């Protein structure tokens, strides 16, 4: 299964390890003449005929041989372990490539330890399989077939079937071991994950950890975590430990049978002390090797099992988002819904009723409702994160779909409600948006959302760097970089998903009058809980649940009596 | 010092190793005692022919030899038996081998019969005999190391697996001994790399590594004391090649050192890249920056990639390749002093010597084939145990007080206090106010003036460089943050919710709160349960943060479970801005209101949630401008309020 999981890679490849074959097989056969040379030249010794220039002819074939099999298994070497990590490389970049390219509803149910593990360790599981598990099992293979063919017929066939006759169990015990190891080690690589899973909350989470005093309480969690693991472990090491024993047994029976059945040839006549010696150094070789059977089997099936996460992992189907057939039309200014019923995949219920929404041209539309009534599931349809059950955005007449996801990402603003940076300076992450900015559109974003006074505050303005998530930087802070870096697109629709309430009143107001500025003719999104950004917009959509409570603009809303009725008011007795 | 530490660690274990290593010793005493019968039945059962003969009778006359069944006391030929080419002669009365003409030249000639095959046959019998003897005793030798074998790899597995399990464990107590600067200025992947990817290979380095090291070091010991056994001049050079082993291990590691080190440091580089990546993936798929992500990926795979290959030359001049270099000079050297020996015909002595050195030949080589395996990962370990052991061998850290201590009066003051991150920026000058039940709230339309640098300085999360902050008179100096930090909670200015159900994320893991909170969530939470199909204990919210739940709703959780634990002093980060919807906002403050129990730090950008304080602070600058309550508003806080309304 692994190999037939493998092959691939040496179908693309089959010049670099069919040239490593044949050089294997020349390395066997020059290293494997020396077994008889001995057998002759001590049957030589024994009789007497020992003489000086058999002496010479001996150690010089013995250093040709040796040199011989030092350069060309060195080349074999050198092959072999080459493309092994040139398998890992590939396969690394092919994850990545999977990982993205893939819309946030299978992040729900994937985990960011699992992925890094089934990177990080898989691969390189994968690449120790690639190596060494696949130079030992080829050597080890034609090794044996050509030391049971040579001790057939240049020594004899009764003495090479009959230490034979254990084999048979070492091939169903090695059947029954890996039967078994394939499912410790799959399970194995899950654990690892878990593991990764587990540091990676604790280490994510260290002020709500401290700020509570649970360090004990957790390293209680993890303690019994790693028990249950050496648990696991011991449960591996018995089976392991209970197959060592077997094989070391059969090895030592055929030893056996092979040395006393050779005996007795001799005894009838059939074979010389030195032929007895180079049978016995060739079963020595042959045979003894096995000791290492068991990390082989080891290390190709925590192979198998790691290959097949990366396999399950790289083919998911990538969702429902992807172009179908690029309609080709340049942004209408108009985005009317005319029925959307939509259900998460965590969910059971429709989570969006019939929604009539209609923005024509440049509009700024306000959506703002009771928390948990989904402003925020309708900003998610426009920019189709997630599958389209009933929705019909219905850009002008054509249906969401039919879109480049480029040109549609590139038409849509930014929906960052919670915060996200990135590990780099100020300057790099404003640059993050679009295709890298200009040279003073930087400072033009910088000083338009009320953020040049900060970089006084800042050592280096521009220049320092903005620490891992937002470390160095204050809250307000960060969601002014997230403006300022999602204005730099001028985008032709904007959304603004609470994009004002980490800020204080003052800067409030500094940015809706630089936001009235820069939006003039193009539709802006606004969703907000501070009930006057919202004052000014062609439409107002107050949300309700599934469905919108009411519709209209900042006078009607004041005129009809619904939820906007009262929250304006008691936001304006303040 | 890595190795120190390594073997204190294995010294923690010693019944264990202790065993193992002394059941191994008996079974390879076993093993290396096996070829000995080889040996000897060599040169009994098939060179007693050759042997001086005074029953065995071919021919009906020729006498049996001198240690043999039917042994009477006679001798009346010495009759003698050679070998010549494939055929065997007998002499019946009192060198070389020319073929009825049998010359001894050392002169005199005899007269000998071939013994046909039958009749060759015929003669070892009673050899027979012995050959199943020596086979049953050997046979029956080899179960006693089987479950000797046995034992030791068993014993050997738990060895390893408790040296992993306490070291992982020393390692994530430490790490969570670490001050909070440590986490601020590392990545998570990088940090979660040398707990997680880098202990597994020191795992390896102890469950296959040193045990495989141990083997092979008891099985050569046994081997080369056998060797000593058999001959005292050849064991020399296989003393000598011991030093050999040293020299490639000292070689392999003047060579990858610098390499592996790379290669570690690479991955630290490539789980904390790609933990950044898996966070922010919405930036990187709505803003198109996909290829430049990738191509920053590719650069970091192709240097661990290109290191790889500046390792890929070492490893091919070595191992088996290198290994059968050494078993052929042994072959080499097994022709040579034999044939030096053998020159003046003193060779036929070693016939059954020499199939004992053959064997312990093959024997030899395969532990060293396996010691030559690991020496990759005896290299890339060392690289590990480094990067964790500065971890755990760390002079930076805090030392803990774990006790909580019992309730305390709501008193926080602070003196003349001046704080600044990196020594360099000044947040805070200055910082001078109390207070004892009431709301005091902390302002500043600045957004950088240090209201979070006052919470987590309150916290002890940053150490202050001036003055002093005292509860119930009590500096906060006085260490045990456990105590510190049980008497009083934070809500997050950015929360973060751990996994599983809602219900424990507000519980957090801890045996105080009966399932009866819900009273907590109740408190400020209106039908979220209800919409949500099953009650908090059976919905499990998307592994890390609700992703499957809003950002209000995360926010109504984390101060649920600030408020499910009941703190002495209630502090909060921006509580109300993402559940900013005053149909909720205002049951937190109207149905969840503060009272007296409670001394609440209440913080926040927008003036309605504060305008019941009884202290109010500006902090601008990190300098304080006004201390009276909402009414006292003349000019600076006025501008705030006004543009609210
Ligand atoms: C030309 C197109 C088609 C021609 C035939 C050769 C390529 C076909 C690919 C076979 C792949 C397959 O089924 O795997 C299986 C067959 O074996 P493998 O896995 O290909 O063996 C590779 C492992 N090895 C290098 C150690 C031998
Ligand atoms: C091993 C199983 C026994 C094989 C028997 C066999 O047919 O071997 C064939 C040769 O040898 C081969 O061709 C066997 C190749 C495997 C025929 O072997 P045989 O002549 O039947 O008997 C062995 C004769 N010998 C000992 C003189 C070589
Ligand atoms: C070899 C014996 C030990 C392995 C388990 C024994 C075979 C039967 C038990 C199967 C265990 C699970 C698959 C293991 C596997 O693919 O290893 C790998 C073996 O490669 P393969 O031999 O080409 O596999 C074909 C059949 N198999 C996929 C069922 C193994
Ligand atoms: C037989 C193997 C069975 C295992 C012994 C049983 C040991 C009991 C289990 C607990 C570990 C203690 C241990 O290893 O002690 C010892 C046993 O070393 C092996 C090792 O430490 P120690 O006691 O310092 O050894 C010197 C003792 N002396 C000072 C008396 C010479
Ligand atoms: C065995 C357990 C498992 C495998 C462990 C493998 C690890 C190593 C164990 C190896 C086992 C042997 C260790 C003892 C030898 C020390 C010699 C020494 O320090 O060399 C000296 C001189 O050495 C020479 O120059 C020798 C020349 C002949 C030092 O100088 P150097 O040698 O130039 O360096
Ligand atoms: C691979 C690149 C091949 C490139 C091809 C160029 C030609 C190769 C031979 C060059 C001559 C050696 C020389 O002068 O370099 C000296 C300085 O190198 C060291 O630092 C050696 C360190 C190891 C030796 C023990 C030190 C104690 C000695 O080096 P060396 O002893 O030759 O070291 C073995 C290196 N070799 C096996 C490649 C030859
Ligand atoms: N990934 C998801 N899968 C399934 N349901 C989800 C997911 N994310 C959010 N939801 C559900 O969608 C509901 C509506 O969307 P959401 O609450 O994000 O917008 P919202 O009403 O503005 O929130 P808020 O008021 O907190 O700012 C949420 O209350 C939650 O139950
Ligand atoms: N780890 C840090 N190292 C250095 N400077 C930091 C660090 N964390 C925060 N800062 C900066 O030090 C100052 C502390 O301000 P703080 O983080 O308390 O913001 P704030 O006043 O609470 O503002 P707002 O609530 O409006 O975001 C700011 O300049 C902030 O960006
Ligand atoms: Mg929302
Ligand atoms: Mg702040």
């Amino acid at each position: 299964s692994v190999l037939k999981k493998l092959g691939w890679f040496f179908k693309a490849y089959w010049l670099r390890y069919t040239i490593a074959i044949v050089l294997l097989l020349a390395v066997n056969v020059i290293e494997m003449f020396p077994p008889k040379l001995l057998g002759n030249a001590i049957d030589d010794m024994k009789a007497g005929a020992f003489t000086a220039e058999g002496l010479l002819f001996y150690i010089g074939i013995f250093f040709v041989l040796t040199a011989a099999v030092y350069i060309m298994s060195y080349f074999w070497m050198h092959q072999l372990f080459g493309g092994a990590n040139l398998m890992e490389k590939i396969l690394r970049t092919k994850l990545m490539g999977h990982l993205l390219t893939m819309s946030p509803p299978f992040y729900e149910k994937n985990r960011t330890g699992d992925l890094m593990a089934r990177g990080t360790n898989d691969l390189q599981a994968v690449s120790l399989t690639t190596g060494f598990g696949i130079l030992t099992l080829v050597d080890s293979t034609m090794f044996m077939m050509t030391i049971f063919l040579t001790m057939g017929f240049l020594i004899s066939w009764k003495l090479t079937f009959a230490a034979i006759i254990p084999l048979p169990v070492m091939a169903i015990a090695i059947s029954l071991y890996g039967s078994k190891i394939h499912e410790r080690f799959t399970e194995a690589q899950n654990a690892f994950g878990a593991l990764n899973d587990r540091v990676l909350e604790s280490v994510s989470g260290v002020r709500v950890i401290r700020a509570y005093v649970q360090e004990t309480n957790d390293v209680r969690r993890f303690n019994e975590m790693t028990a249950d693991v050496y648990q696991k472990n011991m449960k591996v090491a018995f089976i392991d430990s209970l197959f060592e024993p077997t094989v070391k047994l059969l090895v030592g029976a055929s030893y056996l049978i092979g040395l006393g059945y050779g005996a007795f040839l001799v005894f009838r006549n059939e074979l010389t002390l030195g032929e007895l010696v180079s049978f016995n150094v060739y079963l020595g070789m042959m045979i003894w090797p096995m000791f290492a059977i068991g990390e082989l089997i080891n290390v190709m099936q925590r192979g198998n099992a790691s290959l097949d996460r990366v396999n399950e992992t790289l083919s998911y189907e990538t969702d429902v988002t992807d172009p179908k057939q690029p309609a080709d039309l340049k942004e209408p200014g108009d985005i009317v819904f005319s029925h959307v019923s939509f259900t998460y995949p965590s969910s059971t219920s429709d989570n969006l009723q019939d929604i009539s929404f209609t923005v024509r041209k440049g509009q700024t539309v306000g959506i703002a409702g009771k928390t948990g009534s989904g402003k925020t599931t309708i900003i998610k349809q426009l920019l189709r994160q997630y599958p389209p059950g009933e929705g019909s955005i219905t850009f002008s007449g054509v249906p969401i779909q039919q879109i480049p996801l480029d040109r549609l990402r590139g038409w849509i603003g930014y929906v960052p409600q919670d915060h996200l940076l990135f590990s780099r300076t100020v300057k790099e992450n404003i640059l993050y948006g679009k295709q890298d900015a200009t040279d003073k559109e930087v400072q033009q974003a910088i000083a338009e959302a009320h953020f040049e006074k900060d970089l006084h505050m800042l050592p280096s303005g521009l220049e320092t760097m903005v620490g891992e998530k937002g470390v160095a930087l204050s809250g307000g802070q960060k969601q002014r970089i997230s403006i300022a870096r999602a204005l730099m697109a001028n985008p032709e629709i904007l959304i603004l998903d609470q994009s004002l309430s980490a800020v204080d009143a003052k800067t409030e107001a500094a940015i809706i009058k630089n936001i009235r500025e820069n939006r003039k003719g193009k539709t802006t999104f606004i969703l907000t809980h501070r009930l006057s950004a919202v004052e000014h917009a062609d439409l107002i959509l107050v949300m309700d649940g599934g469905v919108i409570a009411e519709r209209g603009t900042h006078q009607e809303l004041l005129a009809n009596n619904g939820w906007y009725r009262e929250q304006y008011e008691r936001q304006q007795l303040f | 010092k890595i190795g120190k530490t390594l073997w204190r660690y294995a010294l923690l274990y010693r019944k264990l190793l202790i065993t193992a290593v002394l059941l191994l010793t008996v079974a390879v005493g076993a093993e290396l005692t096996g070829p000995f019968i080889g040996k000897k039945m060599i040169d009994d059962h098939i060179l007693g022919i050759e042997k001086t003969w005074y029953a065995v009778q071919f021919h009906g006359v020729s006498y049996v030899r001198e240690d043999r069944l039917q042994e009477p006391v006679s001798k009346a030929k010495e009759a003698h038996i050679y070998q010549v080419g494939m055929a065997f002669y007998f002499v019946d009365q009192a060198g070389n081998r020319t073929v009825g003409k049998l010359t001894i030249t050392n002169s005199r000639a005899y007269a000998a019969e071939k013994l046909t095959k039958q009749e060759l046959f015929q003669f070892y019998q009673p050899e027979i005999k012995g050959m199943v003897l020596l086979i049953a005793l050997y046979g029956g030798l080899l179960v006693f190391s089987v479950f000797f074998q046995y034992g030791q790899h068993y014993l050997l597995q738990m060895s390893a697996n408790r040296i992993i399990q306490k070291m992982r464990q020393d390692v994530f107590s430490h790490i969570q001994k670490m001050p909070i600067r440590y986490f601020d200025n590392l990545p998570a992947g990088k940090v979660v790399a040398r707990i997680t990817n880098d202990t597994e290979a020191i795992r390896d380095l102890y469950v296959t590594v040193l045990s495989t090291f141990v083997t092979s070091g008891i099985y050569m010991f046994g081997i080369f004391t056998a060797l000593f056994l058999l001959d005292v001049k050849l064991a020399f050079v296989a003393l000598a090649i011991v030093p050999i082993i040293w020299l490639w291990s000292v070689i392999y590691r003047r060579y990858a050192s610098y390499y592996n080190q790379k290669i570690r440091s690479i991955n630290s580089d490539i789980n904390a890249k790609m933990n950044e990546s898996i966070q922010g993936m919405t930036i990187i798929q709505a803003f198109r920056h996909q290829k430049e992500t990738m191509r920053e990926f590719e650069e970091l795979n192709e240097s661990h990639f290109y290191f790889q290959n500046r390792m890929l030359n070492l490893n091919s001049l070595m191992s088996h390749n290198l290994v059968n270099v050494i078993r052929n000079l042994a072959f080499v050297a097994l022709i040579w002093h034999f044939g030096g020996a053998s020159l003046n015909a003193a060779g036929i002595v070693s016939i059954g010597v020499l199939y004992a050195f053959v064997d312990y030949l093959n024997r030899l080589f395969q532990p060293i084939t396996g010691i030559v395996n690991q020496f990759s990962k005896l290299e890339l370990a060392r690289v590990s145990a480094g990067r964790v052991f500065e971890l755990l061998e760390e002079k930076n850290t805090e030392e803990a007080g774990e006790p909580a201590k019992e309730r305390a009066l709501g008193r926080v003051e602070f003196r003349d206090v001046s704080f600044a991150y990196q020594e360099g920026e000044e947040v805070l000058k200055h910082i001078s106010f109390t207070a004892q039940k009431g709301e005091t709230v902390a302002l500043v339309g600045h957004t950088g003036s240090g209201k979070s640098s006052i919470l987590n300085l309150l916290f002890r999360f940053y150490d202050a460089q001036k003055g002093d902050v005292l509860i119930d008179g009590k500096s906060i100096y006085n260490m045990s943050r456990q105590e510190l930090r049980s008497h009083m909670g934070i809500v997050l200015q950015d929360p973060y919710l751990f996994s599983g159900t809602i219900g424990s994320n507000v519980s957090l893991d801890d045996e105080r709160m009966t399932e009866e909170e819900i009273k907590n969530a109740l408190r400020q939470v209106g039908a979220e349960p209800l919409l949500k199909k099953l009650p908090k204990g059976i919905n499990e919210p998307v592994i890390e943060k609700g992703s499957t739940l809003s950002s209000g709703e995360r926010q109504l959780i984390s101060f649920a479970r600030a408020l499910a634990f009941d703190p002495a002093i209630l502090i909060l980060d921006q509580a109300t801005a993402h559940i900013d919807t005053e149909t909720e906002a205002v049951i937190q403050k109207a149905l969840d209101v503060v009272k007296q129990g409670r001394t609440t730090f209440v913080i926040a950008h927008r003036l309605s949630t504060i305008r019941n304080a009884d202290q109010i602070l500006v902090l601008d600058k990190g300098e304080i401008v006004e201390r009276g309550n909402h009414e006292e508003l003349m000019a600076l806080e006025g501008q705030y309020y006004q543009m609210y309304e």
